[PDB]
RNA sequence: CGCCACACGGGGUAAGAGCUGAACGCAUCUAAGCUCGAAACCCACUUGGAAAAGAGACACCGCCGAGGUCCCGCGUACAAG
RNA sequence: CGAGUGGCUUGCUACCUCGAUGUCGGUUCCCUCCAUCCUGCCCGUGCAGAAGCGGGCAAGGGUGAGGUUGUUCGCCUAUUAAAGGAGGUCGUGAGCUAGGUUUAGACCGUCGUGAGACAGGUCGGCUGCUAUCUACUGGGUGUGUAGGUGUCUGACAAGA
RNA sequence: CUGUCCCAACGUUGGGCCCGGUGAACUGUACAUUCCAGUGCGGAGUCUGGAGACACCCAGGGGGAAGCAAAGACCCUAUGGA
RNA sequence: ACAGCUGGUUCCAAUCGAAACAUGUCGAAGCAUGACCUCCGCCGAGGUAGUCUGUGAGGUAGAGCGACCGAUUGGUCCUGUCAAACUCCAAACUUACAGACGCUGUUUGACGCGGGGAUUCCGGUGCGCGGGGUAAGCCUGUGUACCAGGAGGGGAACAACCCAGAGAUAGGUUAAGGUCCCCAAGUGUGGAUUAAGUGUAAUCCUCUGAAGGUGGUCUCGAGCCCUAGACAGCCGGGAGGUGAGCUUAGAAGCAGCUACCCUCUAAGAAAAGCGUAACAGCUUACCGGCCGAGGUUUGAGGCGCCCAAAAUGAUCGGGACUCAAAUCCACCACCGAGACCUGUCCGUACCACUCAUACUGGUAAUCGAGUAGAUUGG
């Protein structure tokens, strides 16, 4: 099978053996695509994915590259943007980003801060009590998004009483 | 008892009352279900439950197994519904338990138990269209009561 | 069902047998954070005393009131690092390159060694740093060695010799550290690596006591009862199972007890001094008098009076370093009595 | 330390096991080998089972001792002397003239064997002999 | 029976919590990929270890002399050695 | 009702050993298994919390002291994070113990005409050997690598 | 009342260890540096597959040689005995 | 002393070669008489291990029972099952006699008869058929071949599983089995499947793996829908008569009862599912739009996965192997016994010659393994 994706005209895409360079106005993404028997190509203005086995396993990484490689067409013109609110029922929680990483202090309590590193070119921006993940690589802001609302995980007490904590609330 | 002790057919046929004595009654209640003034002819479906492998399926193995599947149909087509089924096996052969060491190992009569081949129907029923989903639910339900793997065949029905 | 119960003795510590060298050999050396600096140092262990101390941890009800600490006395004079050694990063592991000596020698070196008498430090010099240039160069370590005959109580005037490893800032800063100290003469003291409240890891080989039985040995009981009457009194049930049909090394046995090297972490040491401060009435037992540069370590200290000590800064301390601690009292009563 | 080969083989990015059953043979017919790049050196499957099959036999052993390498230099040179009858006058010749390395020491390239080689491009379950030496332990050095 | 000393932290996982994600336009923690996560695994730390047969490395001394043994006085050692 | 795993219980068989492979319980000392009692990390709840209940991963470590009884088992007490189970010739007598079983003495009950018997009870009642080989714990002497002194390296090995 | 025990320590005397002299016995099909698994008359140092293993000597406590010592006392069998 | 019990009983070779069973026995650890082995003498032309045909014997497998017999269902003839000690039927197969072919015998005298000498009467295993037993490396039959008493080749090792029955020596070709290395021969060919190291394990005490489950993946087929736009997703619409009637303080799609009617229209239920005290609220049906190509339902087969826990150190013999060094379907070339072919020699038997069993010549595809034991030369 032959799958072509054309680039958009703010995009530029380069190839590097097994390893696509996809890049913008919002920035630059680098990922590896591995598999067997499925060789991706830059054809000057396209990207081609094929193969030339047609069987379940490999159709089922083509529909991924394809997947992919649009996001990362996506993630370096408009971006990938997740929004969190925190919320908080007794305790005042303070959400704060100290360096490379986002810090949150008195959850439920706490006298020690719970703390996550961000992923990537990825920027975590506070409006006091919104929160808003952004960058060009959807794997780098998926995560650090998701990491943030793990990071106020409770698995002792009930999760149905004791609400508290930073939650997604836009998905792009 | 399991019955590993007797599903396979190993012994000679034992089945001669006039020989055999304190043999113990069939668990069996009923071998004609649901609606037997009724004729088989007269339902437009028949699904039957194909046995597999050739074994010996002991009487309270085919009471269980035929109690579960009816009892479904009881509750899913109701107490006076629209179906009859049928376990055409009866339980001919008798089982022996050696119950001393091996000297006089002649068993004394424990129970009996009902010969099936291979490709053979145990249980066949009879029903409408609308139940036919219930009564494969049903054959689901007795197949795991019963020693061999098991094939749930639609002889008379092009409705699907 | 029989009670459960820790088998008798570490497995840690094996073989159980007699040491190779007297002169203890570190395992492992602490990380490179600060200044450039020697790794090390070594002593010639006295006896004991107590101190009173003034409490130092904050977190401790008993701040600022006065505590009797035991401490060991270990005479610490300064050594000489006559040499400096490069390793490089084989395929195979570190393996040694070069070495860098001097001109200056100590009197009495030729007890040990066979003292350089045509040597280049120049062309070595050059060696170590074409190595670092090839980015080959594993770490930098100073051949040292002590000097017994400034101890009066130790007999021996044949110096101890032992390597110790320079750690600290980049490769390029600690390799002209280690050339500049070994340059002069290799004079260094207890004072230029340590401070009075660090903690420290003394290694020795401990007090030698022969052959001795399982009991002694590994801490396995004695018979008991009317067990202990038959003509078995201080011999183990069994050397094993019937199957298998063999004497495992795991089973408590008989053999070589002491004389074996160890390595005692966190180690404080109370003061470092010079002089007649720490010594003991009559002298200590076995040993002499102390009058000359001296180190104080808390506790206990491996091996014998007379034997050579080595220290090492913690590489793995559980407390926060409480500088220079208040000695208000140091025991100078007799050992006897 | 100097090793006068007569076939030098690079192992990158080849099967260990169809290499060594290669290698063997040639030392047994007098050939001097020099096995190259072991540390690259592959073998296929999935990476989970095959660290299981190689811990467990470093957890093997007794009083009588079962020495295994975890290094990728000794993995390769056991691999080959067990398709060899080392404890024979003849085997021991041929496995004691034939060495495994890290890298490359030498000054030429090593020849890649016929029928060896794995395509990157078509195949994603395999393991490196570094990688398993990482897993097993090994200090890194190469 | 007295006294002193015996981590923390890395790395990779399990069960599990997830991200991105297709087969299957959706959905999906998994199929490829990824973030985490056990007193358990690896490292860290201690002990042994040139007889590791690839039988090792460095430096200096020396081959008519470097060094060692015996001898002698003794133990920080020791059943002989 | 149906399907299995184990080889801890019991039974079956009579293959091995009758020119003997010492036997219950205990003790002492070593290794192991996981079907996990505690400790770590998890899922569910008829999960507010606290305390539980049920389940998953997991064998690193721990799992102790006592009263009756030869007892194993068990019953019982107070502690405990918990006071898990099992394999190793039902691990372990050229290690120990002799309370039990298992001779020769004796009594009681039952049975027997009797000698005597008891798959009943009870008191007493013996335990040999200087280690050849192998195995391991420690200690030496040689040879190999191929002049000496000193310092190291680290394949592997052990740890709770 | 006490080291029977918690929990073991130190000491004393004779041995044990080294030296001179004296000088047996038990035991021996052969070979024999073994270990893990397997197999085999189902309980192997010797067979199979692997692993390990340079030779010799000293001391030790006894894991194995189904250790050595006794043509099983138990059980059954004999057209045995008392 | 006696013992039916244990142990031992000493030189070479050549020919044949068992029985571990039956009857009786204070007999079952023993004997006797038979079966069977061997030797001698007699007899003098047939013999019958195989097959075909003919004339006879038979009630086991299977099957069936309004064919007996005895079991064993239900319904207001129909309908549901069985039999070691049932039979209206009925094999394969075994077996009597004879003929034909084959093979064999008439100097190697067969078939048979008489006599001397035994050994043996603990057997075992595989396969087929069994009976008992949950089962057993169990117990007890039967037919047969093997071990015992059978080498050599293969199977990791391994009495009885495969090849193979074997005088010496030698050349050659194969058998079973094998050809990535250990290890002789292929890292052979065409093609497909498997991703679990599944597997690389004919048989087996020995090599487990089940019931149940599996949008793991491969393949084959059937029905239905689709460019008049299918399947999914997303957007928009999901309207009034009316909040149906009864029930009820109320119940208005949605507590319950009954009905379940028609307008507008491109659809839209007297409402399929949540929700409310009841409303409201969110959606399903159904219609339209965006999109654009196959989609959906069911049947079958292949390989794999889950189900899957044990004690000193994991395993297909090991190494290790992944478009294989696995698996399945075909094919090609090789390695590999003492078998088979072939040269010389030896033994034994027989033939011709001979006094000879001394030579010599000849025949053996139809001679050459062997425990107990019989016979014979040294
Ligand atoms: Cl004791
Ligand atoms: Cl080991
Ligand atoms: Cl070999
Ligand atoms: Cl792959
Ligand atoms: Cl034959
Ligand atoms: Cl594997
Ligand atoms: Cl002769
Ligand atoms: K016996
Ligand atoms: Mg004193
Ligand atoms: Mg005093
Ligand atoms: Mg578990
Ligand atoms: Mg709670
Ligand atoms: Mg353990
Ligand atoms: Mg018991
Ligand atoms: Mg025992
Ligand atoms: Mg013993
Ligand atoms: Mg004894
Ligand atoms: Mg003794
Ligand atoms: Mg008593
Ligand atoms: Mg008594
Ligand atoms: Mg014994
Ligand atoms: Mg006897
Ligand atoms: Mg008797
Ligand atoms: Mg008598
Ligand atoms: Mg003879
Ligand atoms: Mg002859
Ligand atoms: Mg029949
Ligand atoms: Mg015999
Ligand atoms: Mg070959
Ligand atoms: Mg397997
Ligand atoms: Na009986
Ligand atoms: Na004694
Ligand atoms: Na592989
Ligand atoms: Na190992
Ligand atoms: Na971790
Ligand atoms: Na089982
Ligand atoms: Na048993
Ligand atoms: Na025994
Ligand atoms: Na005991
Ligand atoms: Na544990
Ligand atoms: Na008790
Ligand atoms: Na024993
Ligand atoms: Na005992
Ligand atoms: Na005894
Ligand atoms: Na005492
Ligand atoms: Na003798
Ligand atoms: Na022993
Ligand atoms: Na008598
Ligand atoms: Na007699
Ligand atoms: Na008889
Ligand atoms: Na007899
Ligand atoms: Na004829
Ligand atoms: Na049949
Ligand atoms: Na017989
Ligand atoms: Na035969
Ligand atoms: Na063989
Ligand atoms: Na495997
Ligand atoms: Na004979
Ligand atoms: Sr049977
Ligand atoms: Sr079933
Ligand atoms: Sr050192
Ligand atoms: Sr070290
Ligand atoms: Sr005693
Ligand atoms: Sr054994
Ligand atoms: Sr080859
Ligand atoms: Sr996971
Ligand atoms: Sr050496
Ligand atoms: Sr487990
Ligand atoms: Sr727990
Ligand atoms: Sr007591
Ligand atoms: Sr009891
Ligand atoms: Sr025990
Ligand atoms: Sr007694
Ligand atoms: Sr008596
Ligand atoms: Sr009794
Ligand atoms: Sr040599
Ligand atoms: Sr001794
Ligand atoms: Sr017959
Ligand atoms: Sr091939
Ligand atoms: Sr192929
Ligand atoms: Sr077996
Ligand atoms: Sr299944
Ligand atoms: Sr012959
Ligand atoms: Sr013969
Ligand atoms: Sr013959």
């Amino acid at each position: 099978p032959r799958v072509e994706l054309e680039i958009p005209e703010d995009v530029d895409a380069e190839q590097d053996h097994l390893d696509i360079t996809v890049e913008g106005d919002n920035g630059s993404v680098t990922r590896r695509l591995w598999y067997p028997d499925i060789d991706v190509s830059v054809d000057g203005d396209t990207v081609v994915i094929e193969s030339d086995e047609d069987n379940a396993k490999t159709m089922s990484t083509i529909g991924t590259f394809q997947s992919h490689i649009e996001n990362m067409f996506h993630g370096v013109t408009e971006g990938w943007e997740y929004g969190m609110e925190v919320f908080y029922s007794h305790f005042p929680m303070q959400v704060n980003v100290e360096g490379d990483e986002v810090v949150i202090e008195n959850f439920l309590g706490e006298k020690a801060p719970r703390r996550t590193t961000i992923h990537g070119d990825t920027d975590v921006e506070i409006d006091g009590e919104e929160l808003t993940v952004s960058g060009p690589d959807i794997e780098a802001v998926g995560q650090t998004a998701a990491d943030i609302e793990q990071l106020t995980r409770i698995n002792d007490k009930d999760v149905r009483v004791f609400q508290d904590g930073v939650y997604i609330t836009r998905k792009p | 008892k399991p019955a590993s002790m007797y599903r396979d057919i190993d012994k000679p046929a034992y089945t001669r009352r006039e020989y055999i004595t304190g043999i113990p009654g069939s668990k069996i209640a009923q071998h004609k279900m649901g609606r037997k003034q009724k004729d088989a002819d007269d339902y437009p479906v028949q699904i039957s439950l194909i046995v597999e492998e050739t074994v010996q399926l002991r009487h309270g193995s085919l009471e269980a197994s035929r109690l579960s599947a009816n009892r479904h149909l009881i509750k899913e087509l109701g107490e006076e519904g629209d179906y009859k089924m049928t376990l055409r096996k009866f339980p001919h052969q008798v089982l022996r338990e050696n119950k001393d060491g091996m000297r006089a190992a002649f068993g004394k009569i424990v129970g009996t138990a009902a010969r099936v081949q291979a490709g053979e129907q145990l249980f066949t029923a009879y029903c409408n269209v609308e139940d036919a989903e219930h009564v494969k639910e049903a054959f689901r339900r007795a197949y795991n009561k019963i020693t061999p793997s098991c094939r749930i065949k639609v002889e008379r029905g092009e409705e699907l | 069902p029989q009670p459960s119960r820790p088998r008798k003795g570490s497995l840690g510590f094996g073989p159980r047998k007699r040491s190779t060298s007297e002169t203890p050999r570190f395992n492992s050396w602490p990380s490179d954070d600060g200044q450039p600096g020697v790794q090390g140092f070594a002593g010639y262990k006295a006896g004991m005393t107590h101190v009173v101390l003034v409490n130092d941890e904050p977190n401790s009800p008993r701040e600022g009131m006065e505590e009797t600490v035991p401490v060991t006395v270990i005479e610490t004079p300064p050594m000489r690092a006559v040499a400096l050694r490069a390793y490089e990063d084989t395929p195979y592991g570190q393996r040694p390159l070069t070495e860098v000596w001097t001109d200056e020698f100590h009197s009495e070196l030729d007890r040990t060694l066979d003292v350089p008498e045509d040597h280049d430090p120049d062309a070595a010099e050059e060696q170590i740093r074409d190595a670092h240039e090839a980015g080959d160069l594993g770490d930098l370590r100073l051949i040292t060695h002590t000097v017994p005959d400034a101890v009066p109580s130790v007999p021996k005037k044949k110096p101890d010799v032992m390597e110790t490893r320079v750690g600290g800032g980049s490769v390029s800063d600690r390799l002209d550290h280690a050339l500049d100290i070994v340059e002069d003469g290799g004079e260094h003291a207890m004072n230029d690596i340590f401070r009075a409240g660090e903690y420290a890891d003394v290694a020795g080989v401990t007090k030698g006591k022969g052959t001795q039985g399982p009991v002694k040995r590994w801490g396995v009981q004695k018979r008991k009862g009317k067990h202990a009457r038959q003509g078995w009194r201080r011999r183990i049930g069994n050397l094993g199972p019937w199957n298998p049909s063999r004497v495992r090394s795991t089973v408590p046995q008989q053999g070589q007890t002491g004389y074996h090297q160890r390595t005692e972490l966190n180690k404080r040491l109370i003061d470092i001094g010079e002089g007649d401060e720490p010594t003991v009435d009559g002298g200590f037992v076995n040993y002499g008098e102390v009058d000359g540069p001296y180190t104080l370590v808390k506790g206990s200290v491996p091996g014998p009076d007379k034997r050579l000590v080595r220290f090492r800064p913690a590489v793995r301390p559980n407390d926060q370093p409480r500088l220079d601690p208040e000695v208000r009292y140091v025991s100078n009563e007799s050992n006897q009595g | 330390a100097e090793f006068d080969a007569d076939v030098i083989v690079d192992a990158r990015d080849c099967i260990m096991g169809r290499v060594a059953s290669q290698v063997a043979e040639q030392a047994l017919d007098g050939e001097t080998v020099a096995v190259v790049n072991a540390e690259r050196a592959v073998i296929t499957g999935r990476e989970e089972q095959i660290v299981e099959k190689y811990e467990k036999r470093v957890d093997i052993g007794n009083d009588n001792g079962y020495f295994y390498p975890k290094r990728p230099d000794g993995i390769f040179k056991r691999t080959i002397r067990g398709m060899l009858p080392h404890k024979k006058q003849r085997g021991r010749e041929a496995f004691e003239s034939v060495r495994v390395y890290l890298g490359n020491p030498y000054d030429e390239d090593g020849e890649v064997l016929d029928g060896t080689s794995l395509d990157r491009l078509s195949n994603i379950k395999f393991v490196t002999l570094g990688e398993i030496s990482e897993t097993l332990g090994a200090n890194k050095t190469w």
